[PDB]
């Protein structure tokens, strides 16, 4: 019974569930390597002795975060339980090489943590340039194992985006058209499209690493009449996309949790809204060079780059717009679901206008490799990405598990995660602009007081994780269960009942064409 | 240098960093327009009790929200490219440098006339003399004349390196078979530090660049004496 | 077929609170530990 | 240039792709293929919603081109209505497979 | 004759940041009109304002690799 | 019937406040940690030469 | 460009055979004569121990190490330069 | 959402030890790795 | 659109319908508060009077308890339209919320 | 029982083993590279070949045998083949790129020009245009084949396909001969690099789309297809002709103008 | 009177103020008394007493607005409980200190420091701004 | 050759409960049992590998 | 006893966000004068007043007599 129902899956929402249950568990491993980046900082001196070692937690960190925590719980642990329930569908179209998708994961997550484990790990940044991921800088075999996580994981993705594609254009209500399907839909759509062009070219790009490094071509290599910089480019090429990847479906929840708590049955401008996540998908591909802004191409280039990822701020805007707009005029149920979305909505905003400030080519010169990069970012990820799936955890939880939370611990929670943020990441600015590197483990002794604060702001965020998992368990410890759900007539997720059942549309929605 | 509890930018030395500064004001108030206008915007939905739950109409709203981050990106982008072209323009200099990046310390090459050429590593904090500052001063300081237009070029001879002086508002990364371009002036005579910027493994946070700008004249008897 | 209801489409048993919160911290603890692991074992090693 | 031996799906086509296939051709859609046509909806012309239990979600598009569809689900017995638009639809159970 | 160099002018066919091209057209520049002249029997002395403009411009450790490799018979450029 | 936020609301408040400031407090003055304020108009020059 | 042929109103199985048979396996039969006729062996150049080519910046993890998957002894020059 | 009381409650006291027992889970094991971080370093 | 006296027609004609069920009844009311506007006291004495044919004394008393809500910060909304419909409460025995003591917490 | 038309699959052991297989396989070139041992690779290769024998066996079953492809699951399988095509096509994409930033800009350590000094290039008017001619002639062997099934003539699909196979076959030997033939090398700079991983690439693609021809071949000499319903034989077409286009760029960037 | 899980497909009571009036009546099953005060809801609403007028009330709804709408005082716990684990917080940041930290560098002293501050002003750092521009150069004191 | 097609519907269209990967009989469960245990050994023979690799071999 | 006046009562809520949407935009264009008085134009003369009188060879000789220089004692 368990083997079948649990490595044998061929059902949307266990599967769903397993990847929850990984990306937890990777959420524990990034959240753990990112305090002892902070533990190395939180004063002068040097902590680990070895800042091979520091270099190697710092990468790993931001594998494990993008990688393993956060596509898994958004793609393929939001995607694959919500999905198929929003448009009545009876499962995935490829139920089976979805189960494949997810077991790619933990061996994927196996040769990232083995990758640490030989030699002197994989101390490259996650960027993992040569020639310091090359065979004489890093001579062994971490980051071999490091480019081999990265195919599995690559893999896993694209089949799961062609899986994700095909069930939404082919498996919605006869009668239902791509503009009736609600905005969770889309953006994980449109994700998928993404995940399926930029992933081959990152494919490309590390397979071409692993020759120069193995069977003595030269790709990236002066020597043979290679270059170091055509990697940036298919790194980045990938690695813009790949941002976007990351904060389109926690866009999609966000709409949907803040129209649900403002007791309103649709988004505002939900054409707008559609139009405003496929202009960002195809600016997102032509932007990418942003990355590069100091490696000394050409000035026009450069202008131009500048111009074209400015553009992303106005379809941008327009979804930022159409929150408000929707809070408008609500009756505002102050939940705990409806807090993480009021803090994305507005942080968000704010990493996404440092962004702006970085768009330029003349300015970044300045703020390129500073801390003022890792404080834009980790406002959008952090604050952006990571609020997005809390909100939508605390949000959808009731479906998935059929008991209810205490929503007032979780608002606790909520308080406690809120203030750590923004004690680490907020003073960052400062640092930046004042000159500190990244991917430092000591620092000038101007820097120490910015550098103390954040450190304890990181503490605080660990309280809250801890909390997190408390609140958890008093929940399946308290088996409360769900009665009653509220507007179920435009939430069709809901409808089944909580959890729902194993097989759900077995006989299909019923929808005139009118 | 940076100093304790700084905010923003070292004070510019060079006028493309004092053009940064203004640019960098003049975008940041924007920053601040934008982001208390959001939040504001945001404690007025939440704070009656009236409601209006019906459908609302979304095309005609939509324009404000398009055409004006349309004006306001104009805005900045202007100035922003101007600033740009500037860091390009044909500027002949009178003095052309090589650093080159190597794990981890930087040399330097002054080969205009004679083969002058060094290697500058970070002094160890048990070395430091009184008033001297961990992990920024070097052995042998990158000596400049003061007032000219000079010509940096930046390479590497082992894996990527950037080289940067936040002071005068540059950064080029170092490419092993490349060579990259960038100019420096200085306005004033001085101390200006900075640090590699591209990591490039263990020893990445200790490898630290001083320019020690002077007088031409006492820049060329430092150069003869350094043969 | 299989189970169905809350509780039951899991694939660990929440029959027991006692046992459950066992469970729940082997496992994140085990997650959150690791990393402090293998900064020992790179220190141990050289 | 010209002979045969590759079956027909008339010939040989199984299980469901087979069921479906005969029931196309008597113009039936027992495994909901297609959209169903809407009626009046009045109280007098009701949509038939067929159905293999006592009741199956619809979803009302009230409006063309709406962007929201509203769910609810109808049970056996008597019309119910669209809680947004009021058009009426009627569960008629049952048979499909015989 | 013409020189009171300071440093290598600004050159309209490398107006660009990367100057990796401007350093080798030089030093090629030079070798062939070094070779044109010591072979045809002449002043090297013409060929000055290549040598110049390369020593300015290129790292030594290019120049030192590539003037093996012409001893060595292994410069892959076209003198 | 009084809730739990009715009956121990106002405790919790006061003493979560108190605890908080009183332990923040004592953290960043009393165990050496160096926060490394701006010398200005605080530290005596001194000569170094 | 329409070619220089005819059909268009049947694309049938006939059509492609007939393409088969009167024009693909013909273009394969003259550009396998072209070049069981151009083909007989170029003198091998010298060796020059040129630096941008016989990279190796790691052993090959078959055979000794110095030698490339299909190495041809008469075509390809270890680093050293021909073998025997 | 509305919700049935508890089938099985989890008292104040309950709830002590669950948050005590979490919260050691993550601190115990990363505090002995630090506590000890300098017998790896020279050594 | 339509102008405000044609809305407020429309809305009285509807619940002036003489055979309105209680789903009707339902639906307008609920359809009714979603807009940003109280309703004019001609609508509201039309829908109290589709609750005595209805024989509902409770939903009579929902609907005033709605009317001050929709008021929102605005106090003197309330007691005018409580005014408007005193005859109207006289004639049909409908006491308002704060007359049975449901205004009170 | 369902009354929509979609599959509900069978609880499956084979993502685990092909997850596995993967692991395998990729630590297995781990221990190749770096532990000089190919034990695991060569265990890997073998769970491997096992999962997609059994996986894609299911798949006929469930079609063929059982008849679970509907009209809406077959619209579903070519929504996925043509979207896995279009993710093979981005991937060689990375390989143009890097041969077109390569070869637009030589660098001063290749002689600053292109090809390298050094390199001595095939002649695009050999064996590669004899290549190019194989290729193009299996796109109109494969089309006869597509039309033979679909009149329903058994005899002349199977000798079309035979065809089509063959010129495959022969291609990829042409091909064997020519990496052995060659006068450089893949460790020969960026020239060797460039070319072996590109063609390389394409190479496995066409041993690839030959294998899928030859399960075509064998299920229609059993009768599997019918003269409307083989998503098989069509998905097989596809990939062969996005060889054949794959090819041609290669033909005229590397071969051709990079000469 | 009771909910139960397995009614998610039927009609439920809701409290909402934009939902008025919900789509079944809280109270379905009717006692004997609670059936003759119905009948009695059918003749002229004037004979029914306050109590009785309460008690119809009371079966159609659960909540009153004024009950549904009350303001609570879990704010306080909310941020009570906050403070609580933030505190919490900074005993990890002690025992961090204590046990993990050893001693910062000796340019930390305060002979160090002074001295490294008269170098800064020596050597003119930020003088536009940021710090020598905040040092009297003449009086040889931080500018009041 | 002939067309079985029809046998083999009859086959894999019995009502015995089997799943499709073990439905045509006693060699599914051979090929399954073979697959299974070549991964799973695998498996542990790669973590054994790391275990290995993870120690320097002075 | 005297009758209530006809209070408003349709765009309760449209008119309140017409009040303070004007206000959102004021506190904005108000606090924009203040960012550009007190930060920016502030540091246009800083920079302006410094160099208007300054020597950098004076500059320079005081740094040399500070003993700050590895070129210049
Ligand atoms: C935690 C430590 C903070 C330390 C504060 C500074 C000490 C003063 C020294 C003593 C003062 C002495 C005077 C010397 C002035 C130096 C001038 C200069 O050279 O400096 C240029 C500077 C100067 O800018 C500043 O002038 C300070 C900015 C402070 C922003 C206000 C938000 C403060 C919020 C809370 C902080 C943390 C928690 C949550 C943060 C919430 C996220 C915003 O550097 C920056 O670029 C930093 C800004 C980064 C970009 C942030 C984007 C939007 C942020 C928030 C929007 C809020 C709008 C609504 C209004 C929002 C109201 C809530
Ligand atoms: C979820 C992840 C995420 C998201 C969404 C974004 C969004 C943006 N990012 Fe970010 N970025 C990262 C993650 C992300 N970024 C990461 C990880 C890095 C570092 C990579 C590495 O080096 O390791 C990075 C680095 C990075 C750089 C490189 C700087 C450098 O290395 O020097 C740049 C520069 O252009 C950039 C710009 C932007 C921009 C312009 C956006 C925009 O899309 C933001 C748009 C949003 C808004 C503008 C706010 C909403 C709009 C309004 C309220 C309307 C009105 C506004 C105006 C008129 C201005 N980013
Ligand atoms: C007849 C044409 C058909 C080609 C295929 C058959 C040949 C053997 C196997 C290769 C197929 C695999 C992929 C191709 C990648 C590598 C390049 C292979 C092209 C090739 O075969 O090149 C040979 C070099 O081979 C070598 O090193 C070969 C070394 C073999 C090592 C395998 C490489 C392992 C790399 C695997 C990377 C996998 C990652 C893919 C990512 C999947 C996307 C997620 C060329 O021979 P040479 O002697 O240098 O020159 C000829 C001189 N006379
Ligand atoms: C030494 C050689 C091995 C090297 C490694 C890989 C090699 C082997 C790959 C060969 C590919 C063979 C795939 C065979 C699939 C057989 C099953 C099949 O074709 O299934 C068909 C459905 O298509 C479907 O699922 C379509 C399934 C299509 C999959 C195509 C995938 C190509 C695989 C690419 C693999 C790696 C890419 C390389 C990147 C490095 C069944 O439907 P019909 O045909 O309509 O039948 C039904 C009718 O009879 C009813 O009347
Ligand atoms: C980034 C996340 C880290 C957050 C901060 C961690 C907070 C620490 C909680 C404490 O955990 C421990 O406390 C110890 C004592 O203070 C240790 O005992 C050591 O100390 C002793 C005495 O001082 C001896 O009793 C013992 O042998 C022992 O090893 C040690 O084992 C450890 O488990
Ligand atoms: Cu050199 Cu970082
Ligand atoms: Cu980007
Ligand atoms: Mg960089
Ligand atoms: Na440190
Ligand atoms: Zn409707």
């Amino acid at each position: 019974m368990f083997i079948n129902r649990w490595l044998f899956s061929t059902n949307h929402k266990d599967i769903g569930t397993l990847y929850l249950l990984f990306g937890a568990w990777a959420g524990m491993v990034g959240t753990a390597l990112s305090l002892l980046i902070r533990a190395e900082l939180g004063q002068p001196g040097t902590l680990l002795g070895d800042d091979q070692i520091y270099n190697v937690v710092v990468t790993a960190h931001a594998f494990v975060m993008i990688f393993f925590m956060v596509m898994p719980i958004m793609i393929g642990g939001f995607g694959n339980w919500l999905v198929p329930l929003m448009i009545g569908a009876p499962d995935m179209a490829f139920p089976r090489m979805n189960n494949m998708s997810f077991w790619l994961l933990p061996p994927s997550f196996l040769l990232l943590l083995a990758s640490s484990m030989v030699e002197a790990g994989a101390g490259t940044g996650w960027t993992v340039y040569p020639p310091l991921a090359g065979n004489l800088a890093h001579a062994g075999a971490s980051v071999d194992l490091t480019i081999f996580s990265l195919h599995l994981a690559g893999v896993s993705s694209i089949l799961g985006a062609i899986n994700f594609i095909t069930t939404i254009i082919n498996m919605k209500p006869p009668a239902m058209s791509q503009y009736q399907t609600p905005l969770f839909v889309w953006s994980v759509m449109i994700t998928a499209v993404l995940l399926l062009l930029s992933l081959p070219v990152l494919a490309a790009g590390i397979t071409m690493l692993l020759t120069d490094r193995n069977l003595n071509t030269t790709f990236f290599d002066p020597a043979g009449g290679g270059d170091p910089i055509l990697y940036q480019h298919l790194f980045w090429f990938f690695g813009h996309p790949e941002v976007y990847i990351l904060i389109l479906p926690g866009f999609g929840m966000i709409s949907h949790i803040v129209t649900y708590y403002s007791g309103k049955k649709e988004p505002f401008g939900y054409m707008g809204m559609v139009w405003a996540m496929m202009s960002i998908g195809f600016l997102g591909f032509i932007v990418w060079a942003h990355h590069m802004f100091t490696v000394g191409m050409d000035v026009d280039t450069r202008a131009y780059f500048t111009s074209a990822t400015m553009i992303i701020a106005i379809p941008t805007g327009v979804k930022v717009f159409s929150w408000l707009a929707t809070l408008h005029g609500g009756n505002i149920k102050w939940s705990p679901a409806m807090m993480w979305a009021l803090g994305f909505i507005f942080l968000f905003t704010v990493g996404g206008l440092t962004g702006i400030v970085l768009a330029n080519s003349s300015l970044d010169i300045v703020l390129h490799d500073t801390y003022y990069v890792v404080a834009h970012f980790h406002y959008v990820l952090s604050m952006g990405a990571v609020f997005a799936i809390m909100g939508g955890f605390v949000h959808w939880f009731p479906l998935f598990s059929g008991y209810t939370l205490n929503d007032t611990w979780a608002k606790i929670h909520f308080a406690i995660m809120f203030v750590g943020v923004n004690m680490t990441f907020f003073p960052q600015h400062f640092l930046g602009l004042s000159g500190m590197p990244r991917r430092y483990s000591d620092y000038p002794d101007a820097y120490t007081m910015w550098n103390t604060i954040s450190s304890m702001g990181s503490f605080i965020s660990l309280t809250a994780v801890m909390l997190m998992v408390f609140i958890i368990w008093e929940a399946f410890a308290s088996k409360r269960e769900v009665l009653t759900v509220d507007l179920t007539t435009t939430n069709l997720e809901w409808l089944n009942g909580c959890p729902p059942p194993y097989h759900t549309f077995e006989e299909p929605t019923y929808v005139n064409l009118k | 240098m940076a100093y304790p509890m700084q905010l923003g930018f070292q004070d510019a030395t060079s006028p493309i960093m004092e053009e940064l500064l203004h640019f960098h004001d003049h975008t940041l108030m924007i920053v601040f327009l934008i982001s208390s206008l959001v939040l504001y915007i945001i404690s007025l939905m939440l704070t009656t009790k009236l409601t209006h739950t019906s459908t609302m109409d979304a095309q005609e709203v939509e324009t404000i929200w398009t055409i004006l981050p349309a004006i306001i990106l104009i805005l900045i982008a202007l100035p922003s490219l101007r600033i740009l072209y500037m860091m390009d323009e044909i500027n002949n200099p009178s003095l052309t440098v090589k650093t080159m990046g190597h794990q981890w310390y930087w040399s330097y090459e002054y080969t205009d006339y004679e083969d002058l050429s060094f290697d500058s590593y970070m002094i160890p904090t048990s070395e430091l003399k009184p008033g001297e500052l961990r992990l920024l001063e070097v052995d042998n300081r990158v000596v400049l004349p003061m007032e000219m237009t000079i010509r940096m070029l930046v390479s590497s001879e082992d894996v990527l390196h950037s080289w940067a002086v936040p002071s005068l508002g540059l950064k080029t990364d170092a490419i092993p078979g490349r060579l990259n371009q960038t100019t420096l002036m200085s306005s004033r005579p001085g101390l200006y530090y900075g640090q590699c910027s591209e990591i490039c493994g263990s020893n990445h946070s200790f490898m630290p660049i001083v320019l020690e700008l002077v007088p031409l004249k006492y820049f060329e008897k430092w150069s003869a004496s350094m043969l | 077929h299989y189970e169905e209801g809350p509780g039951k489409n899991i694939p660990f048993s929440v029959e027991n609170k006692w046992r459950l919160l066992a469970m729940m911290t082997l496992f994140f603890g085990s997650g959150f530990a690791a990393p402090f692991f293998i900064v020992r074992h790179q220190l141990l090693k050289k | 240039a010209s002979g045969g031996g590759v079956p027909t799906d008339e010939e040989q086509a199984t299980g469901l792709e087979r069921e479906v296939m005969l029931a196309a051709r008597k113009g039936q859609d027992p495994y909901n293929i297609l959209a169903p046509k809407a009626t009046s909806g009045t109280k007098e012309d009701p949509n038939l919603v067929p159905s293999i239990t006592n009741k199956r979600i619809v979803g009302c598009i009230c409006e063309e081109d709406n962007s929201t569809v509203i769910w609810f689900w109808l049970h056996k017995g008597e019309a119910q209505r669209c809680p947004s638009c009021g058009t009426h639809y009627k569960l008629v159970p049952h048979q499909l497979a015989h | 004759k013409i020189k009171n160099y300071q440093t290598a002018p600004f050159d309209s066919r490398f107006p660009n940041q990367n100057q990796t091209r401007n350093c080798w057209q030089n030093y090629l520049d030079f070798h062939r009109c070094e070779k044109a002249m010591t072979a045809k029997g002449g002043d090297v002395s013409v060929c000055e304002w290549y040598r110049r403009v390369y020593k300015s411009l290129c790292p030594i450790s290019w120049v030192s690799t590539w003037d093996d490799r012409r001893a060595e018979g292994t410069f892959p450029g076209k003198i | 019937a009084p809730d739990f936020h009715d009956k121990y609301g106002n405790a919790v408040l006061a003493s979560g406040a108190t605890f908080c400031v009183a332990v923040w407090v004592y953290m960043a003055t009393q165990i050496g940690i160096e926060w490394n304020p701006s010398p200005v108009g605080r530290v005596t020059p001194k000569e170094w030469r | 460009a329409s070619a220089a042929k005819g059909d268009h109103g049947g694309t049938g199985a006939r059509t492609w055979r007939f393409l088969t048979f009167g024009l693909a396996l013909p273009s394969v039969a003259l550009c396998t004569l072209n070049s069981w006729l151009h083909s007989g062996h170029r003198e091998r150049p010298a060796f020059i121990p040129y630096h941008h080519l016989r990279i190796r910046t790691k052993p090959f993890s078959w055979g000794d190490g110095n030698h490339t998957f299909f190495h041809n002894p008469r075509v390809n020059p270890l680093p050293t330069g021909y073998e025997k | 959402i509305t919700a049935k009381p508890a089938k099985t409650p989890t008292s104040p006291k309950e709830q002590a030890i669950g948050l005590s027992v979490t919260f050691l889970s993550f601190l115990l094991p990363a505090g002995w790795v630090l506590y000890h971080l300098d017998n790896y370093k020279k050594s | 659109h339509e102008t405000d006296e044609e809305f407020d027609a429309r809305w009285v004609t509807y619940f002036n319908k003489p055979d309105i069920d209680a789903w009707e009844l339902r639906k307008g009311m609920n359809t009714l508060v979603g807009y940003d506007l109280v309703p004019e006291p001609k609508i509201i004495d039309a829908a109290l009077r589709a609750c005595r044919r209805l024989n509902d004394f409770a939903s009579a008393v929902r609907i005033l308890e709605v009317v001050k809500d929709k008021a929102g910060p605005h106090k003197e909304i309330y007691p005018y339209v409580i005014q408007e419909l005193r005859p109207t409460l006289n004639e049909l025995g409908i006491s308002t919320p704060e007359e049975l003591g449901l205004d009170k917490v | 029982h369902q009354t929509h038309a979609y599959h509900m699959v069978n609880p499956s052991p084979w993502p685990l083993t092909g997850a596995l297989s993967a692991l395998l396989m990729t630590s297995g070139l781990t221990m190749w590279f770096h532990f000089n041992s190919m034990t695991l690779l060569m265990i890997g290769l073998t769970t491997n070949m096992l999962t997609m024998y059994q996986w894609w066996r299911d798949v006929i079953r469930e079609s063929t045998f059982q008849g679970h492809h509907t009209p809406a699951v077959q619209k579903g399988l070519r929504y996925g083949m043509i979207l896995f095509i279009i993710s093979e096509v981005l991937f060689f994409t990375g390989f143009f790129w890097a041969f077109y930033h390569s070869s637009l800009a030589p660098t001063p350590e290749l002689g600053g020009c292109w090809p390298p000094t050094g390199i001595h290039p095939l002649n695009p008017l050999e064996v590669p245009l004899l290549n190019t001619s194989v290729l193009l002639a299996s796109g109109v062997s494969i089309t006869w084949a597509h039309h033979s099934l679909m009149e329903g003539d058994r005899k002349h699909m199977l000798q079309a396909l035979f065809i089509t196979i063959t010129l495959g076959v022969y291609f990829t030997l042409l091909q064997a001969s020519e990496y052995y033939e060659a006068p450089f090398t893949i460790s020969d700079g960026v020239y060797g690099s460039t070319f072996f991983v590109a063609t390389g690439f394409h190479g496995l693609h066409v041993i690839i789309g030959s294998t899928f021809l030859i399960v075509c071949f064998f299920r229609q000499l059993k009768f599997h297809f019918t003269s409307n319903h083989h998503f098989g034989f069509e998905a097989a077409a596809w990939y062969w002709h996005f060889v054949d286009v794959v090819w041609l760029f290669l033909y005229v960037s590397i071969y051709w103008w990079g000469s | 009177s009771v909910v139960k899980s397995e009614d998610y497909a039927l009609p439920s009571y809701v409290d909402r103020r934009d939902y008025p009036l919900p789509d079944v009546a809280h109270v379905k099953n009717l006692s004997a008394s609670q059936k003759a005060l119905k009948e009695k809801e059918k003749a002229s609403w004037s004979s029914l007493s306050i109590d009785e007028k309460v008690e119809l009330y009371r079966l159609k709804f659960k909540e009153s607005f004024a009950e549904m709408n009350r303001s609570t005082n879990e704010w306080k716990t909310v941020v009570g409980a906050a403070m609580f684990f933030i505190g919490f917080t900074a005993l990890l940041l002690i025992w961090e200190k204590h046990y993990v930290y050893g001693p910062i560098p000796h340019t930390f002293e305060e002979e160090w420091v002074a001295k490294q501050t008269k170098r800064m002003l020596d050597m003119k750092v930020a003088p536009i701004q940021g710090f020598s521009a905040k040092w009297d150069y003449d009086k040889n004191e931080w500018k009041k | 050759f002939e067309n079985r097609v029809a046998e083999k519907q009859k086959l894999f269209q019995e009502d015995n409960g089997l799943p499709v990967h073990l439905k045509g009989g006693a060699t599914d469960n051979i090929l399954y049992r073979v697959t299974m245990t070549l991964c799973l050994g695998g498996t542990l023979y790669s973590l054994y590998c790391l275990g290995w690799a993870s120690f320097p071999h002075k | 006893s005297t009758a209530l006046a006809k209070p408003q009562m349709r765009g309760l809520l449209a008119r309140r966000l017409r009040f303070h949407i004007v206000g959102a935009f004021m506190v904005s264009l108000g606090f924009a004068t203040f960012y550009k008085f007190a930060v920016a134009e502030k540091r246009k003369k800083a920079y302006a007043d410094f160099y208007r009188n300054y020597d950098s060879m004076k500059d320079f000789e005081e740094m040399r007599k500070a003993g700050i220089f590895q070129s210049a004692k």
